[PDB]
RNA sequence: CCGGUGAGGCGGGGGGGCGCUCGCUUCUGGCGCCAAGCGCCCGGCCGCGCGCCGGCCGGGCGCGACCCGCUCCGGGGACAG
């Protein structure tokens, strides 16, 4: 299926096309406020594994933490 | 005369050329100011006091 | 196309729609605690209250702290069958409120009070 | 006459101190929501960045001739919907025994939807044509999936609008759709359409994979900085020629 | 990252012309908005009647007020932080 090369590719995070995607969406979300309801899961397949059915009522929220 | 400054100010009272009203800023005035007197802003203004 | 006249943006308004509850909260209205009956709680008897309604043609009746001059008028007149011309109210010094109803000068204060078997 | 001679013209000068400006169109200043200026600067981002090729590559989509041909095609194997399941389900058990119904019948050939379907008989070699959708807010669903159809000798193309793509299955939207089979009226066009497709990305996928795409300045600058180019010609251009 | 604003005319192109130039304003403690003109249409009434003809009443659109654009304008900037 689709979920392994999903995975695979997020493993290689120091390439080149991972950087990209990460820095265009870390920007995008520093956009954002530092609380609010995400629509869908960003990472389908983590999601999976960490227990989220695509059910209702399931919600995510994406969270901004000061480091 | 704004009160803790030694310098006084001057009302002038332009028109925005947008809208139909009357806008007013608060200048400093500088030597030889007075009431009544016509004072212009921009690149093509001239060389007056 | 739509021309965008002003540079602000200000929220478009939306339909709201008007509530249709599907069941009521309670099942039935709350009864009124204020009923004609318990707004006046008895005519006062004192000397001073004597007085006053024989010369100033008024009555003095003890008044739930809730009640308004208009609820006082309305039950004065729903109780003893009488029309009101003012009434004056205070709060005494003991909780309880106290109302001077003035009579009109077509009925007499001394005879509803020996009706009312206050005298 | 027809003109009243109280009939003036009165022209405005719209000037500077003059009467004042008319009410101009103002969409260019606008303090847009955050949220529109979030979704244009992110597209701006994309024009000004070095995408890299993989996500590069849905940028080149099929044309319109050939995607209305696509659609064409696609709309005769749509999966069956709502309301048509259950009658064939009571079509079947009101003929459980009514004229000897073995029900072994035939299920006709239709489309795949999900990633996972297409991407499992796409490693099978059982497709023969495979669609992807371009505009897939995740693009990491869809990556290795040209690189994995060229490598099994599958056919791909790139459509215009994962609405348009999930419009053909009765749900919003679709990532991909594959054809596994397709009856023999439209094997003809079926494989005319394979021809046109493998010629624009199958053979052509090592120009693909080092066509890198962006690095696209705003016109301001490109303007500025061609401005600044054409004096620094104008210093020798005709002196020395 | 900083400043201004009700994020109101920013960048290119030829339109405009008195002569690069401007959106055309400097003798004075006046006034200046919610369009005039032009052109193309719609509905009702009336007379010619071949009616996108004319008269009355009420409206719509464009020029007037140029076109296209990808960051609101600027100032810093791989550095402040």
């Amino acid at each position: 299926g689709a979920y392994k090369y999903i995975q695979e590719l997020w493993r290689k995070k120091q390439s080149d096309v991972m950087r990209f995607l990460l820095r265009v969406r870390c920007w995008q979300y520093r956009q954002l406020s530092a609380l609010h309801r995400a629509p869908r899961p960003t990472r389908p397949d983590k999601a999976r594994r960490l227990g989220y059915k695509a059910k209702q009522g399931y919600v995510i929220y994406r969270i901004r933490v000061r480091r | 005369h704004d009160p803790g400054r030694g310098a006084p100010l001057a009302k002038v009272v332009f028109r925005d050329p947008y809208r139909f009203k009357k806008r007013t800023e608060l200048f400093i005035a500088a030597e030889g100011i007075h009431t009544g007197q016509f004072v212009y802003c921009g690149k093509k203004a001239q060389l007056n006091i | 196309k739509k021309i965008r006249t002003s540079p602000t943006f200000r929220r478009p308004k939306t339909l709201r729609l008007r509530r249709q509850p599907k069941y009521p909260r309670k099942s039935a209205p709350r009864r009124n605690k204020l009923d004609h009956y318990a707004i006046i709680k008895f005519p006062l008897t004192t000397e001073s209250a004597m007085k006053k309604i024989e010369d100033n043609n008024t009555l003095v009746f003890i008044v739930d702290v809730k009640a308004n001059k208009h609820q006082i008028k309305q039950a004065v007149k729903k109780l003893y069958d009488i029309d009101v011309a003012k009434v004056n109210t205070l709060i005494r010094p003991d909780g309880e409120k106290k109302a001077y109803v003035r009579l009109a000068p077509d009925y007499d204060a001394l005879d509803v009070a020996n009706k009312i078997g206050i005298i | 006459k027809v003109v009243n001679p109280l009939f003036e013209k009165r022209p405005k000068n719209f000037g500077i101190g003059q009467d004042i400006q008319p009410k101009r169109d103002l969409t260019r200043f606008v303090k847009w929501p955050r949220y529109i200026r979030l979704q244009r600067q992110r597209a701006i981002l994309y024009k000004r960045l070095k995408v890299p090729p993989a996500i590069n590559q849905f940028t080149q989509v099929l044309d319109r001739q050939t995607a209305t041909q696509l659609l064409k095609l696609a709309h005769k194997y749509r999966p069956e919907t709502k309301q048509e399941k259950k009658q064939r389900l009571l079509a079947r058990a009101e003929k459980k025994a009514a004229g000897k119904g073995d029900v072994p019948t035939k299920r006709p050939p239709v489309l795949r939807a999900g990633v996972n379907t297409v991407t499992t008989l796409v490693e099978n070699k059982k497709a023969q044509l495979v669609v992807i959708a371009h505009d897939v807010d995740p693009i990491e669903l869809v990556v290795f999936l040209p690189a994995l159809c060229r490598k099994m000798g599958v056919p791909y193309c790139i459509l215009k609008g994962k609405a348009r793509l999930c419009r053909l299955v009765h749900r919003k939207t679709c990532t991909t759709v594959a054809f596994t089979q397709v009856n023999s009226e439209d094997k003809g066009a079926l494989a005319k359409l394979v021809e046109a497709i493998r010629t624009n990305y199958n053979d052509r996928y090592d120009e693909i994979r080092r066509h890198w795409g962006g690095n696209v300045l705003g016109p301001k600058s490109v303007a500025r900085i061609a401005k600044l180019e054409k004096a620094k010609a104008k210093e020798l251009a005709t002196k020395l020629g």
